[PDB]
């Protein structure tokens, strides 16, 4: 109030205390504050339902704040009743239409009941149900959790609280959380074992474990039944060899393993038998699936049914494929809106399932140029070679399973030999075959990029059996044929890396077979620093330094040859010590570094610098660091930087001031904050030793530096000094 | 901080941001023995996996999510293409410098023996660590020994009070 | 609980097992709230068939829709529990639910069951690889070649 | 010439010009001729209403013209066409009203974007680097939406080949990610762009090029799937499956995460339910919120407008105490203390004060809502008296707290500005500060619409009578804290990035100029200047809606109101004392201007000071007389020299140095005996004398477009 | 100062004790948070700072600080287009911080904190670890286990402009753990 300064004042002042304009004042304001305390509840209440007519919002947030405060005023046995009423009110089937809004209602209902104290408990399926139908996901999964620690994490209350939870966990893609609870869980220790393996990319160890719990269980059965507290655990057996067996390319005996008698697993059947080219079994089970499918699934119905309407070797209906991927992309749509608006890994499927429906809308297309009326025409061919360039380009992710790496190439796989087969038939037109060495090329190339993703994912078995279907094909572009006995090296040198000896002898053997004529140069070149390395892990140090001399002397531009021949030269530096050594491994490093690929040659340079401290008195390292420094692009040193700076400092700072000099001088701001702090630093330490005192060499080095580049930037040096003399108020 | 033989994470060095939940720490420093140059980080605890962040993680927050990040971390760093190792020694090349000028002191340099065998020994260190926590034969992995160390009661009761056992 | 009077009142290709219908049954029952005969006993409890054919979904041994959900229900459990449901679960024990996986775990056993010249080329580039040159000597080659390249562009 | 005045008056003679310019013989001549016309009025377009839409029109049907006779008719555009781009970006930095300029650069992309056109395609590319640097500048800033639609449509629109984009392709990137979060045709637009891209381009250079960008515009394209429309949402599925895996790489800009800081419940209203015989509290913050949205917009009902307004009265009414008593009130108010006691001279200041509590919040929400509902028409009959009423009650409980028998100890003699002054969650005041009124004055006067800002000036003008009727007088009203407050409340808006705020504290200080006493804007006069002179620099280079031209107005007026020189009969000594002390400050820091890097900061500076010289009738010499320590340093260059200074600053210093020697009576004269002038001489010398490509050598003029200034 | 030196004079009996010593620093230091609390919260470049008020990308083409820290892939370098007029009094790290406003020639506002530093080698080690966090990352990018869990380290760009002064990156929605 206006006259509340008086009931703060104290006593004193108070019983001390007990114009016509002022007085109008008064009275004008006296009229107004009593219109004011005529306004009531009621109005407010109105008002305030009608913004929330209009403001779905605003209904929610009032929602989710009134049902608690409403709850809380109710009486316990009426809280009871409600309570019990309140669960099935849930589960009622009206809310199904609400499904698609954003927000549900009922979702907001679920979020208000969740605040309530005492708490409303609902039953732990029904949690999953809503949290999955109707956006709930993270609060049905937190409620679920706070149930599971009430009870301690067994009872069939706790059964189904962590089934509901682990349900919920695999649906959401949180593989980490799902492996947790299922570690705590799990009656086997196969099965824990198996979760570790699997959880970490150990595939083939994890479908051991399987089979080895799936063995204990099956041994047990013979003594007593099972109880259903254990089914679930056998389900996650199930599923997960099955998934195992997805991820190290098993997809025969997959499609096998679903088409057993009385034991049909007609959607797993969908998922690989069109990767194996039994398109009957895809018919049979898209029949089957049809029928009977989850609708979550529904997109990838739909695009199945486009698959079969382009490679079904009787039914190609090639006028589908348009509505086909429409629907496909309304569904999986659908399907986005109804995860969280959080992107995490539940959508990784859908963002997925997009690249898989777009180069489906994409094969049709080529399908459509292979027609007898189209083919060989000018269009169709440049069509045909656009999508081979931009499906060749458009690649998955490292992080991707492999499963989705054979999706996408396998239906590219099927459209290249579609065009080898469409151009070796006809071969009226392009009576050069370069249509089908197209088709050729394109299908070794999705080959090969297979295996290499396999093998960067640790299956290097898998990755070998892979890049051996290349021998399936006649003939072959050299260029293939050298990626593909690159790759084999490659998975050799990965498996020398825990094995040893025999694989680094089988990668030698592969490399001696290879019949060098046909390779280029740059071939050979890079075939002699893959034995190079070899042999210096067999020890045999001296055909490795023929090995790595004849490489780099065949392409004395290759990166790798050079990084290889220092590393080798390092390693016989650190032990023997004779400094040539030392300097002929700076000189190899050095020559790696000669480009501007800054993320390649950043760890050697790393070795580079720290070669330096094997420096003699006579700074041999740090004058062939000097030398061979030319032509190694500035931006190479920004990282290092501070380690420049340190050997600055150093006696070897001689040396290295010109190539300071060139990264300051194409680098000013980078230099200039460090260059400037490690300046006024050995300042500081000057007046603490002497406590004018003539500058050390260093501090020489540093102002050199900092005049050259006053020199060349001095409107920007001016800017960068004028910003750090404001810094002083801070 | 464990691989890496930091100081330990005291609870004002730990930056929680709140619009996204990305951690940083303010600041990591390498735990230098000062009188003899070679890294320690020999603390009661492996890391802090205090009582409310244990609570706060949940035990399947625990379990799942941190134990295998550590171990996909571990077994990244120990890839040898990556060549870690040279890294580390020209990072603690200066480190080792730092240490030299601080307590031993054109000045002259240090010793080349001397700062090739501390900054050897040092990386040695580290490259041990990680090396036993990349280490998954079996299915097992020392990460939950580490992480079970971590947040025991009986390590947690002898570190510092100023380091907060309690948060 | 009595509901509020409204404005609105009138004044299978594979074989269902024993646990499946035990399940769907269980939660009609008990998640539904409803009678036998689905009788509704409040306006908004809806039957959702949906939520039955998830809770039937968690152990059962293949997808079932909402659609084969309720027709099995009406057209084998109401007969049948008007032997019970209950009483053929009692009896048979786990017993077929476990030869279930254990026809699982021998068929993913069957399947696991089922389971010299290279000197010419050098010679040609020019490389005695019997006399290898150092890096410096390779530098300085490359370093010629290089010059040479200027000079011949120049 | 006649024939525009003409059509001016009636527009139906657009018929002639159609026919001459849709007729083959006459069109070329006749587009010629027009477009020369409309060229020399090109500056007209951003100041007059009526005949910058008349030349937007025909700048239509010339370019429409283009459309019809390409072969001739690009001909004669292609001349023009460079002068027309480049006046249109330039005259729009400090036209009043921009928007046409922008227009009619939509409609030449509009007409070039035929496509056949490649003579104009050719013309254009040398204007491509500057106009898109331009553009994404406007675009980055802050405008209204219309505006902003505009600079992003312009960015996304321009007409050139794609392969032309190539290196200007980074610019595209945030209209891009703008045009996404936008409207949705803007959205369209912008998947289209997106998709040409993917289409187009390599997988790598394009990733390269987005990763910038890439965290916003993955969640912008994220977003774009739950659109509901069914073209916006396929086309961005499609246009995420042609990414392939680049759509979902990690993010290291995580997404944000909407967090609350603040533990203490927002206001509430009280609700009884009789049968529970209980009571429930009612939170009004959303609701607030929900109201003041309504109240902003344009498209809400009026009947949902009249709702807004009633929850926003009545959240007024209930977080107001309504205990005072007519009796009560005037034996407070007519206490001889409110006229005869000194008011403390206290100071508050918006530096002590925390961050807003939820209450304070929802108050200034509140208010701002009811401002607006006194300015809504059909809501103004009961809310404009609503919103006097209530400016006067903050303003009594203000003046009662501040001053009078029972200020509070905050207030009270010696105080310092503390936390205690506003409602905070730590120490704060009893009960909600009336100077929460003011933030929501500065929120109207800040607001993009500016009229709003009518009704922020009638608060002031109802603060100042009622304070002046309750302490007698407006010197003394003028002396209140509260008003302290207010100059550094209103001023801050100045200070505010948005060329609208800014606007609105320029508009609020020349009313309190204009108001209040001379005593008073005397002792605030060097705050002013500061505020106006911080609007002409900030504003340096980008699209002012006046802004600009209103400060330098205002500073004009307030230096002359405060330079004039008192009559004989005002010549108090308070008074003379306040106007030499304010003179000696303004002049202080004027001098320093004169040397600024920032043109318009200096050269208004320097007309200021030709200003204060024309009133007090002084001269500048005079007046710079006390000051020029100031110059030491500058008039001539001592502490560097000219060509490490960058250009801006070079040429402020010799526009400050040809300044100060041009005086009548010279405040600087240089001296070649003297080391640092015969330097600055000779700089000067070499400056004139030197070829333009000894010059371009120099690091400092290497990036001068030209180097004729 | 004068009470401050009477506290703690160490002659008095009792006062070299360890804990002791603690008690009289907390006290002061409750003291002293008392009197922070009512210093001015935010200060206005303008006051002090002409040369950031008047800098603009006329002046020169600085790049915010720390784009340097490890090379961009691209030449996407970020520039200084203005200081915003406002810096910020923060506590941050136990110490009174100042936290400065760049907006960028993109439009995005940077915050930056001035940070004072007594000891010199402390901050170059702490900044050495961070550069060793920056060298690590790019391993995290390459590897399934690693990219699939999104792991990476979060590193603030933190330059030194001086021996007692430096520039780090900040969050202005972070807290830590005390
Ligand atoms: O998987 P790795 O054998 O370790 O080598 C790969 C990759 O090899 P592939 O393409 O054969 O899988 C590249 O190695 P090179 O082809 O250069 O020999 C190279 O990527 P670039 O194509 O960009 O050169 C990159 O190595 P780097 O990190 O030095 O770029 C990377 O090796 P990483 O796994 O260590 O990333």
């Amino acid at each position: 109030s206006i006259t509340n300064v008086i009931n703060l004042a104290d006593s004193h002042d108070r019983a001390a205390f007990a114009g016509n304009q002022l007085h109008m004042l008064t009275n004008r304001h006296d009229k107004f504050l009593d219109t004011l305390r005529e306004v009531k509840t009621g109005a407010l209440l109105s008002a305030f339902v009608q913004l929330c007519h209009i403001s779905t919002t605003l209904a929610e947030k009032t929602w989710v704040q009134l049902f608690p405060r409403l709850w809380k005023i109710l009486s316990d046995r009426q809280q009871h009743a409600l309570a019990g009423e309140i669960s099935p009110f849930l589960c009622s089937g009206s809310h199904q239409v609400q499904r698609d809004c954003q927000p549900s209602a009922l979702n907001c209902f679920v979020e208000a009941m969740s605040q309530c104290v005492p708490p409303i408990p609902i039953r732990p399926c029904v949690l999953k149900y809503l949290g999955k139908t109707h956006n709930l996901w993270f609060r049905s999964t937190l409620m679920l959790e706070h149930q599971a620690f009430e009870k301690g994490l067994i009872t069939p209350p706790q059964q189904e609280i962590l089934d509901s939870l682990a349900e919920l966990y695999s649906l959401l893609q949180e593989e980490d959380m799902w492996a947790g609870l299922w570690q705590k869980r799990c009656k086997y220790s196969e099965t824990a074992t198996a979760i570790a393996y699997e959880q970490h990319g150990f595939f083939e160890q994890a479908q051991e474990s399987y089979e080895k719990a799936m063995d204990k269980a099956k041994k047990e059965h013979e003594r007593s039944n099972a109880s259903p507290a254990i089914f679930p655990e056998y389900q996650l057996w199930e599923d997960h060899w099955i998934r195992c067996s997805k991820e190290l390319n098993q997809w025969e005996a997959l499609t096998e393993y679903g088409q057993s008698k009385g034991h049909i697993n007609p959607y797993l059947v969908l998922e690989c038998a069109w990767r194996v080219s039994n398109w009957t079994a895809m018919k049979e089970a898209l029949v089957q699936v049809e029928v009977s499918c989850p609708k979550e699934m529904a997109w990838k119905v739909n695009m199945y049914r486009g698959y079969l309407a382009i490679c079904h070797p009787e039914e190609q209906q090639l006028s589908f494929i348009e509505r086909l991927v429409e629907m496909a992309s309304s569904l999986a749509i659908r399907e986005w809106r109804r995860l969280p608006h959080v992107v995490s890994h539940v959508h990784t499927p859908l963002l997925q399932a997009a690249q898989q429906i777009i180069e489906l809308q994409e094969a049709a297309q080529i399908n459509a140029g292979l027609q007898p009326t189209n083919l060989g025409r000018n269009n169709s061919l440049h069509d045909m070679k656009t999508v081979v360039k931009t499906w060749r380009n458009r690649l998955p992710i490292v992080s991707d399973d492999l499963s989705h790496w054979s999706s996408i190439f396998m239906w590219r796989q099927h459209h290249y030999q579609a065009i080898v087969t469409a151009y070796e038939n006809s071969s009226q037109h392009d009576p050069s075959s370069n249509n089908a060495m197209l088709g050729v090329h394109a299908s070794a190339s999705a080959i090969i990029q297979y295996g290499k993703i396999a093998r960067k994912q640790g299956l290097v078995n898998v990755a070998l059996d892979i890049l051996s279907r290349i021998h399936t094909i006649p003939t072959v572009p050299i260029v293939d044929c050298f990626q593909k006995i690159r790759q084999q090296v490659k998975c050799y040198l990965q498996l020398a890396g825990v094995m040893g000896k025999n694989e680094c002898m089988q990668g030698l053997e592969v490399i001696e077979s290879t019949n060098l004529k046909y390779f280029t140069k740059e071939m050979t070149a890079e075939f002699y620093a893959l034995k190079g390395m070899f042999l210096a892990q067999i020890n045999k140090s001296e055909e490795a330094n023929k090995a790595f001399s004849a490489a780099v002397q065949m392409h004395d531009v290759l990166v790798k040859a050079w990084a290889m021949w220092g590393d080798y030269l390092e390693n016989i530096f650190v032990k023997e010590r004779q400094l040539h050594l030392g300097v002929s491994a700076i000189t190899c490093y050095l020559h790696a570094c000669r480009h501007q690929n800054e993320s390649k040659s950043r760890k050697y340079l790393a070795k580079v610098l720290w070669l330096l401290s094997f420096d003699d008195d006579k700074n041999t390292l740090a004058d062939a660091v000097d030398k061979y420094c030319i032509g190694v692009p500035p931006i190479q040193w920004l990282a290092w930087i501070p380690q420049l700076l340190t050997c600055l400092v150093g006696s070897e700072g001689k040396l290295l001031l010109n190539l300071i000099s060139q990264v300051g001088r194409v680098y000013p701001q980078a230099v200039y904050f460090p260059i400037r702090t490690l300046y006024l630093t050995l300042k500081i330490e000057q007046r603490e030793r002497y406590k004018p005192i003539r500058a050390t060499a260093p501090m020489w080095r540093c102002s050199r530096i900092m005049h050259m580049q006053r020199e060349l930037h001095p409107t920007l040096l001016s800017s960068l000094e004028g910003i750090v003399d404001q810094m002083v108020w801070f | 901080e464990f691989v890496l033989h930091l100081n330990r994470l005291n609870p004002e060095m730990l930056q929680i941001a709140q619009d996204t939940g990305k951690l940083n720490v303010a600041y990591f420093r390498f735990d230098i023995n000062d009188a003899t140059g070679d890294l320690d980080a020999n603390r009661p605890v492996p890391f802090r996996l205090t009582p409310n962040i244990s609570e706060f993680l949940t035990t399947i927050g625990v379990s799942g999510p941190l134990t295998a990040s550590m171990i996909a971390v571990a077994r990244c760093f120990a890839q040898p293409n990556f060549k870690v190792d040279g890294i580390l020694k020209t990072v603690l090349r200066d480190e080792i410098i730092a240490w030299h000028k601080k307590t031993q002191e054109q000045p002259e340099n240090m010793d080349s023996q001397q700062l090739v065998s501390l900054v050897q020994k040092a990386v040695t260190a580290i490259m041990t660590r990680l090396h036993n926590l990349a280490q998954f034969e079996g299915g097992e992995s020392k990460v939950n020994t580490l992480v079970a160390a971590a947040n025991s009661l009986d390590n947690l009761c002898r570190m510092d009070p100023a380091w907060h056992p309690w948060l | 609980v009595v509901p509020p009077r409204s404005l609105f009142d009138r004044a299978d290709n594979p074989e269902w097992l024993i646990s499946e219908d035990w399940a769907l049954l269980q939660a009609v029952k008990q998640l539904l709230e409803l009678p036998l005969n689905l009788t509704i006993v409040s306006p908004a409890h809806t039957p959702n068939w949906d939520l039955v054919s998830d809770v039937v979904n968690s152990c059962s041994r293949i997808y079932r829709s909402s659609k084969q959900c309720r027709n099995r229900y009406e057209n084998v459990i109401i007969p049948r529990e008007e032997l019970r449901t209950s009483q053929i679960y009692a009896q048979d024990e786990n017993a077929t639910h476990t030869q279930l996986y254990t026809s699982h775990f021998d068929l993913m056993k069957m399947t696991a069951g089922k389971r010299p010249k290279h000197a010419s080329v050098l010679a040609e580039s020019g490389i005695n690889y019997d006399k290898p040159l150092p890096p410096i000597q390779v530098a300085s080659l490359r370093a010629e070649r290089i010059a040479k390249e200027k000079k011949a562009l120049d | 010439p006649y024939m525009v005045e003409r059509i001016s008056k009636n527009y139906a003679l657009q018929i002639v010009a159609n026919s001459f310019l849709a007729n083959p013989t006459t069109s070329a001549l006749f587009a010629t001729i027009l477009v020369e016309y409309l060229l020399d009025r090109l500056p007209e377009m951003g100041s007059n209403v009526e005949l910058s839409n008349l030349y937007l029109k025909l700048f239509k049907l010339v370019f429409g013209s283009v459309s019809l006779f390409a072969a001739e008719n690009e001909q004669m555009l292609k001349p023009h066409l460079h002068k027309i781009v480049n006046s249109s970006m330039e005259l729009a930095q400090t036209a009043k009203e921009p928007y046409n300029y922008f227009l009619l650069l939509r409609a030449l992309f509009r007409s070039i974007g035929g496509g056949s056109h490649d003579l104009l395609y050719q013309e254009f590319l040398p204007l491509l680097p500057n106009l898109l640097q331009g553009l994404n500048m406007l675009q980055s800033g802050l405008h209204k939406q219309h505006m902003k639609d505009l600079f992003v449509e312009l960015c996304l629109t321009v007409p050139v080949r794609l392969s032309s984009l190539l290196p200007y392709l980074p610019m595209l990137m945030d209209p891009l990610v703008s045009a996404l979060n936008g409207s949705q045709t803007l959205v369209s637009q912008g998947l289209r762009t997106l998709e040409l891209c993917v289409d187009n381009l390599q997988p790598d250079f394009l990733y390269d090029h987005i990763q910038p960008v890439r965290a916003e515009l993955m969640q912008a394209l994220w977003r774009t799937l739950r659109n509901p429309a069914d073209s916006i949402s396929h086309v961005a599925y499609r246009v995420l499956g042609k990414f392939g895996g680049s759509n979902r790489k990690m993010l290291k800009e995580s997404q944000k995460l909407h967090y609350v800081v603040t533990e203490v419940q927002g206001p509430s209203i009280t609700v009884e339910f009789s049968d529970c015989k209980a009571s429930l509290q009612l939170p009004m913050e959303k609701a607030i919120e929900t109201a003041l949205d309504c109240l902003k917009s344009a498209n809400t009902e009026p009947y949902y407008r009249r709702q807004a307004w009633e929850v926003i009265k009545c959240f007024l009414v209930a977080m107001m105490s309504l205990e005072d008593n007519k009796h009560a009130l005037y034996q407070l108010l007519a206490h001889p203390n409110f006229t005869e006691k000194t008011i403390p001279n206290v100071i508050i200041s918006h530096r002590y004060k925390a961050q807003d509590t939820p209450a304070r919040k929802t108050f200034e929400q509140a208010l701002t809502g009811a401002f607006m509902s006194a300015v809504i028409k059909d809501l103004r009959p009961s809310a404009l008296p609503f919103v006097a009423s209530l400016i006067r009650h903050y303003t009594m409980v203000a003046v009662a707290q501040q001053c009078g028998p029972f200020l509070l100890p905050c207030y009270q003699v010696g105080s310092q500005p503390s936390t205690a002054m506003f409602h905070s969650e730590e120490n704060g005041s009893k009960g909600m500060d009336p100077l929460v009124l003011i933030d929501a004055i500065a929120i109207c006067m800040a607001y993009e619409e500016k009229e709003l800002c009518k009704i922020g000036e009638v608060a002031l003008a109802v603060i100042f009578d009622v304070a002046s009727i309750i302490l007698g007088s407006k010197e003394r009203a003028c002396q209140l804290p509260l008003f302290s407050y207010i100059v550094e409340r209103l001023c801050a808006c100045c200070y505010e990035q948005a060329w609208y705020a800014k606007l609105g504290g320029v508009v609020s200080i020349k009313f309190l100029m204009e108001r209040l006493p001379l005593t008073w804007v005397l002792q605030n006069q060097q705050t002013f200047l500061k505020a106006l002179l911080f609007v002409m620099m900030d504003l340096t280079g980008e699209v002012s809606n006046g802004a600009v031209a209103m400060a330098k107005t205002t500073l004009e007026q307030l230096l002359m109101r405060c330079a004039t020189p008192l009559k004989d009969e005002e010549r108090a000594e308070e008074i003379v004392a306040a106007q030499e002390k304010s003179f000696h400050h303004v002049t202080h820091d004027l001098v320093r201007e004169v040397t600024s890097p920032n043109s318009t900061v200096r050269k208004q500076a320097m007309h200021s000071l030709q200003v204060l010289a024309q009133v007090t009738g002084k001269s500048v010499t005079v007046i710079m007389e006390p000051h020029k320590e100031v110059l030491q340093d500058m008039v001539p260059p001592k502490k560097h020299l000219l060509r490490h200074q960058p250009a801006n600053a070079q040429i402020g210093l010799m526009e400050g140095n040809t300044f100060c020697t041009t005086l009548q009576p010279r405040l600087f004269t240089m001296d070649l005996n003297v080391v640092e002038h015969k330097v600055f001489y000779t700089e000067l010398l070499n400056l004139c004398e030197a070829e333009d490509s000894a010059l371009t050598k120099l690091p400092c003029y290497k990036s001068l477009p030209s180097l004729v200034p | 100062k004068g009470q401050f030196t009477t506290d703690f004079d160490f002659s008095v009996p009792g006062s070299m004790k360890l804990h002791n010593l603690i008690s009289k620093l907390k006290k002061w230091i409750k003291i002293l948070e008392a009197k922070t609390k009512q210093l001015p919260k935010f200060f206005l470049i303008e006051e002090k700072c002409r040369f950031l008020s008047n800098f603009s990308a006329q002046t020169a083409e600085v790049e915010i600080p720390g784009e340097f820290l490890m090379p961009k892939p691209t030449h996407y370098y970020i520039k200084i287009a203005r200081f915003m007029p406002r810096v910020e009094i923060v506590q941050k790290h136990n110490t009174a911080a100042r936290r400065l406003y760049i907006r960028g020639h993109n439009g995005k506002i940077y915050p930056y904190l001035v940070m004072n530093d007594a000891c010199l080698t402390e901050s170059r080690r702490e900044e050495r670890v961070l550069q060793l966090l920056r060298l690590l990352n790019p391993c995290l990018e390459k590897r399934k286990e690693t990219t699939k869990r999104h792991l990476f380290f979060t590193v603030p760009r933190v330059v030194a402009v001086s021996p007692q002064m430096r520039l780090v990156e900040d969050n202005p929605s972070s807290l830590s753990l005390v």
